[PDB]
């Protein structure tokens, strides 16, 4: 909603809708503590 | 002198009140002793049920279940099994030495 | 999860065992996949026989009372299907014994008349090995497939 | 005590892609309408075509808690026969007037006896011993 400057700096509306948005990227979904990731291997003894 | 208690353990969570039936857990052992020991324990006329089970390959454990009929505890059946396996090995060692000389 | 309320939920609501049937069609999404299916067709085959030593080994090999697999605190065993000349147990008897030690003693055995993926023609003349029969928790007819 | 006893003539011994089991088709030498279809472990007790088998059904051997392996000085009904099997009766079928056919299972090893008079003695019992001679 601002005049073209000779990519502009993002406004607060842009901050809430950067990509998926603050609500989708940091509220509905979040990076969590006490969690781990690894390649799964099969096991019939457990 | 100090006897190590981690090697043989009696799983009280599975041991019978008598106890005619018991599950024993041996550390640092597998099929090697396991299958050989259950074979010898099964020759006992008082042993009703016997088998061995390895909970998981990654954990160094060996489980041996001995269910007997009356007049003999599972501990006695295990002690007889170990005593007989020792004598069995003596027979193998004696026959092999003799045939080496017989050559 | 870092609290008991979240623990209880992961153990009683979102736990694996409570997810045997999918809500899409109410059909199972849990079962054994490859070696176990091929193993079962061989183990439950008529030709599969086992000695006392072999039979008891297969029982304790999969059922450990110490790991709380039993419901009777003592491994119960069926009598052999062959008495004379040599005492022998059938493969299907192992399946009967596994159920006899994992199902509650207070409840009666399972009664089911199902079918197999393998047609009777493959098992020779006059076989009924396609008809899966369970009478009072005892596998009396038919092999066990992916089905 | 005994529930059934007869001498049968073997008409067929079929393996059917089995290396140790065989489906035996037999007929009674005494009764005309009597027929038999039985699975036996041919590896232990071999059966040939045109053979005389003394098939006998018993309730027990002359209250037991459980089966025990043989130990010196034990006497049984099995000592009179060669091959003995333990199984259960699962189905009772009626074929036309007076004729009745029973279905037994010795752990997958199936048996189908066809007769008429045995309706009283042969009952669906979770314990039925099958003993064979010769």
């Amino acid at each position: 909603k601002a005049q073209g400057r000779t990519v502009p700096i993002p406004g607060v509306k842009q901050a809430l809708e950067k990509k998926e948005g603050l609500f989708r990227k940091h509220m509905m979904g979040k990076r969590v503590n006490y969690a781990a990731r690894s390649v799964i291997s099969p096991d019939p003894n457990i | 002198e100090e006897p190590d208690r981690e090697k043989i353990k009696l799983l009280t969570q599975a041991t019978s009140e008598d106890g005619t039936s018991a599950s024993f857990q041996i550390v640092e052992e597998d099929h090697t002793l396991g299958n050989a020991l259950r074979y010898v324990i099964m020759k006992n006329p008082d042993v009703e049920f016997c088998g061995y089970s390895i909970p998981h390959p990654s954990e160094n454990l060996l489980n041996i279940r001995i269910q007997t009929y009356g007049e003999t505890t599972a501990v006695d059946a295990l002690q007889k099994g170990l005593k007989d396996l020792m004598d069995l090995c003596d027979v193998v060692e004696s026959k092999f030495t003799e045939k080496i000389k017989s050559m | 999860p870092q609290n008991e309320n979240a623990r209880a939920e992961a153990l009683n609501l979102a736990n694996t065992d409570s997810q045997y049937l999918t809500p899409t069609s109410g059909s199972p999404v849990r079962g054994l996949i490859q070696d176990h299916i091929s193993a079962g067709v061989w183990l439950t085959s008529k030709d599969s026989f086992f000695t006392r030593e072999q039979y008891q080994q297969y029982i304790y090999g999969c059922i450990r009372p110490e790991d709380g697999h039993t419901t009777r605190s003592k491994i119960v065993t069926l009598p052999p299907t062959i008495f004379k000349p040599y005492p022998l147990w059938t493969g299907k008897q192992i399946i009967t014994t596994v159920l006899l030690n994992v199902t509650p003693p207070d409840m009666p055995g399972i009664n089911l008349i199902s079918k197999n993926k393998i047609k009777n023609e493959y098992w020779g003349k006059g076989s009924l090995e396609n008809e899966v029969l369970f009478k009072d928790g005892a596998l009396l007819c038919g092999i066990l497939d992916k089905s | 005590n005994t529930l059934f006893d007869d001498i049968f003539q073997v008409s067929e011994v079929d393996p059917g892609r089995y290396n140790k089991v065989c489906r035996i088709e037999a007929a009674s030498t005494t009764q005309d309408q009597c027929k038999l279809t039985l699975d036996i472990n041919v590896e232990l007790f071999p059966v040939a075509a045109q053979d005389s088998l003394t098939v006998t059904i018993a309730s027990s051997l002359n209250a037991t808690r459980s089966w025990r392996p043989p130990q010196a000085g034990d006497r049984s009904l099995a000592d009179d026969y060669d091959y003995v099997m333990y199984g259960t009766a699962y189905k009772f079928e009626e074929v036309s007037k007076d004729l009745i056919a029973v279905y037994y299972s010795f752990g997958g090893l199936l048996m189908r006896l066809e007769g008429n008079y045995r309706n009283l003695n042969n009952l669906k019992q979770e314990n039925a011993y099958l003993l064979i001679r010769r």
